[PDB]
């Protein structure tokens, strides 16, 4: 822009992978999984005489299991350490995800709704005690999505493995006393999926095994549309079952689990642990939501990432959402189901927007110490780092 | 409540079957789940096939005496990757019933025990087998843990009042816990515990290899129970305890005798550390398990956490216990005092927070603790089966035409469910 | 032999070769996860006829095709319970071996005596002709054990005194 | 002629550089690798993945060397070579589900598209999008595109639709065309107008191919008419249905004869003059790559104490079709000497197979038409 | 399940490559320096090794863990020659040979052992490494042999002697036969 | 990925892995500890020596051979054999697999429950078979009816088969196949 494509960064601090790159890069120019993990043991058996490295960060971390100790130290995708936090940015820097040095720079980030910022503070002031750069930017996570497109109104609504959000939107303020999120995705209905899997006899060891799960969850899962006609459909004909070689090469026999475990999602009682789960939610939400509000988001609120780059469930929903709204409000009025014009909200961009979402930002805004916060702010003890 | 006659409990065990008759106070009988065949596989002569017309062609017997049967291969439809012999247990099920325990099954009623782990088929295709073979009146099959529950209301004193609480279950191929509050419970948080009494009495069987000799190879495990079950338990230190039985007597040093049965002549041999030694995979669980090691007090843990607060202080008030395997004599101790310690050791994190605060509110401790734990679970299943408000809810036989023949190709659960 | 099972079998792969169509097309208007296309059939003109075919007067097939999936019903002239409740101690110990063999419209299904599922998938899979040219004929096969089951059965009839008597 | 599978991919279409070099493919799934003629061996060039959605057809200019790529995502590009791999290079469309197959007019000018959404995404270039952008034709048509033909002049265009009826139309964009020539079938052309119709909802219009100029085109559905249109006959019709197994493929080899390949694997002629409805065939074109002399009792042998298959016929000589016409044949083309004078014609199967073939042993005719 | 976990890492570890050196009680000789007679590092592997062997993986830590590999495979190492010394006095002979009879090392491939260990990037690593090990080797010896038997005034102990085979992982360092 | 497959008899050692062309384990069957003195330091040495080092060593070695009546008799005599034989002839664990073993007939009896003990309670091996060793003759000829022979060094037998029925009466096994001639 008014300088140099170096020197100013985006990235997305996401629970599966983190998605990062020179701020504008054409993609999130490197992408890793979130992982990281330093020696421990896997083996039992004479083999492998490897010498080449120790520890290791995400995209070389993945081979490795328990030849490391890995970790996620978390609570919500939200982390309880500081440190290899630390190592993970000291291996970033390198051509390693960025190729990059800080304080000559700036940067563009993101922050959790109810963060408990005091540890964001501590954290910012040791990257003012290290990384240093001459002006960053951090804003609330879902705001971001708005900006390839320079949107105002809806719901702003997100998932993955790690969490989901919900948040209620009108003319850019998203309404705080009356927002959502849901503080999971894939990870523990892993957990619940995998429970399914021990009674099949697959009563494989999680600490080498949960993540097979991802393999598939990430390569080819998906959700029918049909829905219910297809529970009729899956025990009457039972041919309609799959199955998979777990590649060291075992064919593992599959039922609807692949796509029945998001039951859980809208019956969290599947688990035990109730709900009437994240459609009722959306429609407390939309109870909630005001008459014009409401009418426009049959075709007006708004996704996110690649959790949603999703067959069939959106379908599904509209289609259950022309139900409670004519069961519960309309209680029997129907001659306008379609004449509330319905089109799609999720787009084929919501693949690469996890963090070009950012980057439409910094596209009219690097040049802006308008926008940036800095290290000074932090070296002043001023009451926050921003402008 | 009967047909002519009324509920019975058999409970179906995957080593020994279980049973009593009704009036009775306990298990009359415990017995091995075994039946021999000859499998000598000489399939020679004068053949023939296609026609079932009347034998001269079956060479076989079933039951406790079938062990001794020469050439026929004493199989058990106990499961065990063998499953597939459900065929065969009818067929024993009816020798059992009609010309051991010499009854009528379409005059009495019943209950009758599976694992958690259960797949539908084996159980519904001999369902048609109950109800037009067996043509019972009125049965259930319960998950096994559903006769236990009546032990818990035969101690029925003050405060046996809820049911919340924690059993600890154990045994030979299955261990088991379960986070039951007044019945519901969550599926990743019961659990399962592969880990048992097999998976020891034959690592015992290389225990031979430190003292001891002089046995066919398969009454070497015979011995290895024998010796073991009256003399095992556990130590707080192995060297403080090597030092006893080098030195300081009978006491440690006892001395078993019995028969090399070869040809029924005598040995006498070797008892000692192998006492201590024995018993210790419930602390450690890779035993069984390298695999998935974790042990007893980890796996409480493992369960607790999800558990949420407001049931931990009952969790506090109401652990409780299963099987023979926890009737055991200061292991329970032990590990009890130290997993108390792990979990005061787990709660102290807390004074980060208000700093040297340390206080407890007052909660409440007590657990199961009797040798009835081994003798009730007939005796309160028979009565289970027989309360009045069985028979209707147990699948009578038109509970069963309106479940298996009426359904399967016709709503099997109309779909999946839907 | 009964040889007008050749007009009528020859005449059956005449049809699965006049019609060997089955393959695939996900979505246009709808989702891309391929259906049981036979079942959810909304519409004419993309897809195959549906067929009924006697043998002679109780003895039919019916044949149901979308352009991708297909149904087949076969009827036998038999009607007495000694005839069916016995062979259906078997169509009963049958349904679960289905699921070892993935094509059944997994039931002995009334008006004919059992029904079938099948798609583009299996012609992606391993072989050609020598498939159905197994398939039609197994079917036969598999109705040839009847007699074979028969004299079985009739031969546990044969165990009845031979034994309870002929102990004596 | 010669055959090889050097690894057995499931071909699911095949294109080139225009010197027939740099095979590319439609894979299993989503996982592409192009290979090449290495000789007459086939050995990998390149890796493709960021199309995603699996791959459908594609449109590779293969002078130009800009594969527009098509599939169930619209991440869909013209792959270049950009020197070091082809590589993406993006298309703006209103599809949705997919995109089935794409199509240059002719002198490259843009292409036509079959989407997962009842329609024609008439997509023109943007310099100004730094790639393509879309108009729409959701009607007058009423459901999508199987396989398309421009006739030469490049902004005329032929279609087979899961809409059925037999549709003649012009697509004219004003910021990237100008309108066609007076078009003998219709001549209001703008865009999404309809010239002409044959009455046919004959099944799904499945392959559709101009003559050698394009005076008369013929059509076939995958319910397997045989069908034609000629304007010099007045805007003249012919349709028939073949006798044989169920169509992969039809394409005309003159103005006057065609060849067409269905699931009994092996191609059949037909054969045409003028004759309005006279629409004939010629017989089966092929020979086999194999003769008798195959077997090896030893493992036959093995493998009837086992018993997999095992029990023989000549239609395992073809993986069950007999013919070595496998688990399925996948696709035809010519090589050189065109559809006028061939050298060389091949085709694709399930078995993952270059193969080439025996054409001018049948070059043994002159002249065809007759105005009737 | 955790074992008797090693206490015997210190701040005190400097290393020889990747792994400890420090004033330990070995009273053979190799560059560490030594401590009083003492239930040390190599009790936390052998008196406790009736609680380490029957683990088939581990919770390692740190270098001394690394080195404590030998210290504890080692033990049933020598219990392939203990049972040919039936009697002690053939071990009184082989309390000569332990400090004698060095083990392979890194930079040589086939010997695995460069998973963990650090190659003789420099030779020093080697040079300082060999004479490190000789005093560990027989300072096992002497300890094992001392602690257990006279002739036959004591006498082999298959009760834990039989764990010869039977080992941590059930794996070696090198001596498959006897 | 594969069982055990071996003539692990008398001859030349023959053994590889199911679905090879041929074995690779082929050397001589042999047990061979030294008499000699245990002379020059720098030589450094194990107690004895199997088939290709019996050779390397031969001049040094008291050279045996368990082979009595046919029989490679002793369990001592193979465990050693077989250790080197799996973990480093084969370079492998026999625990990998089940093992396609072979017998003759006409053992003493017991003899196969003690090899057993060895097979699985030393070698703990998860399966095998011990297939009649004229059976393993049929998958290579291809035949079902017929005569097999057998004559390398250490077990001689004559099968009959017409669709199996090998005849008890009129098969012919004996305690060597080419061997004592060379007396």
């Amino acid at each position: 822009m008014d300088s140099q494509g170096r020197k100013v960064v985006v990235c997305d601090n996401g629970t599966g992978f983190v998605k990062c790159g020179y701020a504008g890069s054409n993609f999130p120019e490197h992408i890793f999984p979130a992982l990281v993990g330093r020696p421990i043991i896997r083996s039992t058996t004479k083999v492998g005489n490897i010498e080449i490295k120790d520890l290791m960060v995400g995209d070389e971390a993945s081979e490795l299991r328990s030849m490391l100790e890995v970790n996620y130290p978390m609570e919500n995708g939200i982390v309880r350490n500081w440190d290899d936090m630390k190592h993970l940015w000291d291996y970033t820097f390198g051509p390693e995800k960025l190729n990059i040095d800080t304080r000559n720079c700036k940067i563009l980030l993101t922050e959790p709704p109810m963060n408990p910022t005091k540890n964001r503070e501590k954290i910012v002031e040791v990257m003012f005690e290290t990384y240093q750069f001459s002006g960053v930017y951090v804003a609330i996570q879902a705001v971001l999505t708005l900006y390839a497109q320079g949107l105002l109104t809806g719901v702003v609504v997100d998932s993955g493995d790690g969490v989901t959000h919900i948040c209620p939107v009108y003319e850019g303020f998203s309404l705080p006393h009356l927002t959502r999120r849901l503080d999971i995705a894939g990870r523990d209905i892993t957990r619940y999926l995998i429970k399914l899997l021990l009674l099949r006899g697959y009563a494989f060891n999680h600490s080498a095994d949960f993540e097979t799960v991802r393999m598939i969850k990430e390569k080819l899962c998906y959700v029918g549309y049909n829905i219910e006609q297809e529970q009729k459909l899956a025990l009457e004909t039972t041919v309609l079952v799959e199955s998979y070689t777990l590649p060291d090469g075992r064919i593992i026999k599959v039922g609807g689990e692949r796509f029945e475990a998001p039951e859980a999602l809208f019956q969290p009682h599947l688990i035990n642990v109730e709900g009437v789960g994240v459609a009722e939610l959306l429609f407390n939400t939309i109870q909630a939501a005001d008459i014009d509000t409401r009418s426009e988001f049959y075709k007006h609120i708004v996704l996110s990432g690649g959790s949603t780059m999703y067959p069939g469930l959106p379908s599904r929903l509209e289609r259950e959402l022309k139900q409670l709204y004519l069961e519960r409000v309309l209680k029997g009025d129907v001659e306008k189901l379609s004449k509330f014009k319905i089109r799609i909200e999720d787009p084929p961009r919501r693949k690469h927007m996890v963090f070009l979402g950012g980057a439409v930002l910094a596209d009219i805004m690097k040049d802006k110490d308008n926008f940036w916060m800095t290290r000074q702010e932090y070296q002043e003890k001023g009451v926050r780092v921003l402008e | 409540m009967a047909g002519r006659l009324p509920a019975c409990v058999v409970d179906c065990g995957t080593g020994y079957t279980k049973l009593g008759y009704a009036g009775n106070t306990e298990p009359q009988f415990i017995i091995p789940s075994c039946i021999a065949i000859k499998e000598s596989a000489k399939v020679g002569d004068q053949a023939q096939r296609r026609v079932m017309k009347g034998v001269d062609d079956l060479d076989f017997f079933i039951g406790d005496e079938a062990i001794e049967k020469p050439t026929y291969a004493t199989k058990w439809p106990i499961r065990h990757g063998i499953v597939e012999d459900w065929d065969l247990m009818e067929r024993f099920m009816e020798q059992v019933i009609f010309k051991y325990l010499r009854a009528e099954p379409e005059d009495h009623y019943f209950l009758l025990t599976e694992p958690p782990l259960n797949t539908p088929e084996n159980r519904e295709y001999t369902a048609e087998i109950m109800f037009e073979s067996f043509n019972v009146p009125g049965l259930y099959i319960a998950v096994q843990a559903v006769l236990a529950l009546a032990a818990s209301w035969t101690s029925r004193q003050v405060g046996e009042r809820t049911l919340t609480g924690t059993v600890i279950d154990s045994g030979d191929g299955v261990t088991h816990v379960i986070p039951v509050a007044e019945g519901y419970v969550i599926g990743s948080c019961i659990k399962h515990i592969p880990i048992a009494g097999r998976d020891i009495t034959y690592f015992i069987q290389q225990l031979l290899r430190d003292r001891e000799v002089g046995i066919p190879p398969e009454q070497s495990l015979e011995t290895a129970k024998a010796v073991k079950e009256r003399y095992s338990y556990v130590c707080p230190d192995l060297v403080k305890e090597f030092n006893k039985y080098d030195t300081d007597g009978s006491k440690w040093i006892k001395q078993y005798t019995g028969i090399n049965a070869i040809s029924k002549k005598e040995f006498s041999i070797d008892v000692g550390y192998e006492r201590f030694l024995g018993p210790e995979i419930f602390f450690h669980p890779e035993f069984a398990n390298p695999d998935f090691t974790q042990p007893i007090s980890e796996v409480v843990d493992e369960v607790i956490q999800n558990c949420p607060i407001d049931v931990r202080r009952p969790l506090y008030k109401n652990i409780v216990l299963s099987g023979g395997s926890t009737m055991f004599r200061d292991f329970g101790r032990r590990l009890q005092r130290d997993l108390k310690r792990t979990v005061d050791a787990r709660l102290k994190l807390s004074e980060e927070l208000s700093g040297g605060r340390l206080k407890p509110k007052p909660i409440d401790v007590q657990v199961i603790t009797h040798h009835m734990q081994r003798y009730a679970v007939w005796f309160g299943g028979s009565m289970l089966a027989s309360t009045p408000e069985f028979y209707q809810v147990c699948h009578t036989k038109k509970d069963y035409e309106e479940i298996g023949p009426s359904i399967c190709r016709h709503n099997p659960v109309f779909g999946v469910m839907s | 032999m009964t040889a007008t099972l050749r007009p009528y079998l020859s005449a059956v792969r005449a049809t699965l070769q006049a019609a060997l169509c089955l393959e695939n097309f996900s979505s246009q208007v709808v989702e891309r996860h391929n259906k049981p296309e036979v079942e959810v059939r909304s519409s004419k003109e993309l897809l195959l006829q549906p067929v009924t075919i006697s043998r002679n007067e109780k003895e039919k097939v019916l044949i149901e095709g979308s352009i991708n999936s297909v149904r087949v019903s076969i009827a036998v002239k038999q009607a007495d319970e000694i005839e069916k409740i016995l062979c259906h101690k078997f169509m009963r110990f049958m349904m679960m071996r289905a699921e070892n063999f993935f094509i059944l419209r997994r039931k002995p299904v009334e008006g004919y005596d059992i029904s079938f599922l099948i798609t583009n998938f299996h012609t992606e899979q391993m072989y050609k002709h020598k498939l159905v040219d197994f398939v039609i004929h197994f079917m036969e096969e598999i109705d040839k054990e009847i007699s074979e089951m028969k004299l079985s059965v009739n031969a546990r009839a044969r165990i009845v005194a031979e034994e309870f008597l002929k102990n004596f | 002629m010669a055959y090889h599978s050097f690894l057995v991919e499931p071909i699911s279409c095949h294109a080139w550089n225009k010197d027939r070099t740099q095979i590319a493919i439609c894979p299993n799934n989503h996982e592409v690798h192009i290979y090449e003629k290495s000789g007459n061996k086939w050995v990998q060039v390149h890796e493709l993945k960021e199309h995603n959605g699996q791959v459908t057809g594609v449109d590779w200019a293969p002078d130009s060397n800009r594969i527009v790529t098509c599939g169930t995502d619209r991440n869909a590009y013209v792959w270049t070579l950009k020197g070091r791999t082809w590589k993406p290079t993006l298309v703006i469309l209103r599809i949705n589900r997919a995109a089935r197959c794409v199509r240059w007019a002719p002198n490259e000018k843009k292409f036509a598209v079959g989407s997962g959404s009842r329609v024609i995404s008439i997509c023109y270039f943007e310099q100004e999008n730094d790639w393509w952008v879309c108009k729409h034709i959701k009607k007058p048509i009423r459901s999508t595109v199987l396989s398309l033909d421009w006739h030469p002049n490049s902004v005329l265009l032929a279609a087979g639709s899961c809409d059925f009826k037999c549709r003649i139309f012009s697509a004219y964009i004003k910021e990237v065309e100008e309108r066609p020539a007076p078009t003998p079938w219709g001549s209001k052309m703008p865009f999404g107008e309809l010239m002409f119709e044959s009455s046919s909802s004959c099944g799904w219009v499945h392959g559709v191919c101009f003559s050698a100029n394009g005076s008369r085109v013929a059509w076939v559905s995958h319910d397997s008419t045989v069908c034609l249109a000629d304007a010099d006959k007045k805007m003249a019709v012919a349709t028939l249905a073949s006798e044989t197994l169920p169509l992969l493929a039809v394409t005309f080899i003159t103005e006057s004869s065609l060849v067409a390949a269905g699931h009994d694997c092996f191609p059949v002629l037909f054969t045409y003059d003028s004759a309005a409805g006279k629409l004939s065939f010629g017989g089966r074109l092929d020979v086999p790559k194999q003769s008798s002399q195959r077997g090896l009792t030893a493992r036959e042998r093995f493998q009837n104490l086992d018993k997999k298959a095992s029990s023989e016929g000549s239609a395992a000589a073809g993986a069950g079709l007999d013919s070595l016409h496998k688990n399925s044949v996948s696709q035809i083309s010519v090589l050189s000497g065109g559809k006028a004078k061939c050298s060389q014609f091949c085709t694709t199967g399930m078995d993952g197979g270059m193969s080439i073939w025996d054409v001018r042993s049948l070059e043994s005719a002159l002249k065809d038409l007759k105005i009737v | 399940m955790p074992a008797y976990h090693s206490s015997l890492m210190d701040p005190d570890t400097k290393l020889i490559g990747n792994m400890a050196l420090l004033p330990i009680r070995s009273q053979f000789k190799g560059p560490a320096p030594r401590e009083t007679k003492d239930t040390d590092i190599v009790d936390e592997a052998i008196y406790y090794f009736k609680a380490n062997v029957f683990f088939k993986n581990y919770e390692i830590k740190n270098e001394a863990d690394r080195t404590l590999i030998y210290i504890t495979l080692y033990i049933s190492e020598c219990l392939k020659k203990l049972q040919k010394c039936n009697s002690k006095s053939q071990g009184e002979k082989e309390m000569y040979t332990l400090g004698i009879t060095n083990f392979p090392i890194p930079g040589e491939p086939g010997f695995p052992l460069n998973a963990i260990y650090a190659k003789p990037a420099n030779k020093q690593e080697d040079e300082v490494m060999r004479a490190y090990l000789q005093q560990l080797r027989q300072e096992t010896g002497l300890r094992l042999c001392e602690k257990v038997f006279d002739p036959q005034n004591d006498k082999p102990s298959k009760w834990w002697t039989c764990f010869v085979k039977r080992q941590f992982m059930n794996k070696s360092l090198s001596g498959p036969g006897q | 990925t594969t069982a055990l497959v071996c003539d692990n008899g008398s001859g030349l050692v023959k053994a590889g892995f199911a679905g090879d062309d041929a074995p690779r384990a082929v050397f001589p069957s042999i047990v061979g500890r030294p008499r000699h003195q245990g002379v020059m330091v720098g030589m450094g040495q194990k107690d004895s020596y199997v088939g290709d080092e019996a050779q390397s060593k031969r001049g040094i070695l008291t050279l045996k051979y368990p082979i009595e009546h046919g029989i490679i008799t002793n369990w001592d005599d193979m465990e050693k054999i077989w250790h080197h034989t799996f973990y480093n002839e084969l370079r492998v664990a026999p625990e990998e697999h089940p093992t396609l073993l072979t017998e003759a007939p006409l053992n003493p009896k017991a003899n196969r429950e003690k090899m057993t003990q060895i097979m699985f309670e030393t070698f703990n091996v998860p399966a095998m078979y011990v297939a009649i060793q004229a059976v393993l003759s049929l998958y290579a000829s291809g035949r079902t009816t017929g005569i097999v022979l057998d004559s390398g060094d250490g077990v001689t037998h004559n099968v009959p088969i017409y669709e199996g029925y090998a005849l008890p009466h009129a098969i012919m096994r004996l305690d060597l196949a080419g061997r004592d001639l060379t007396d």
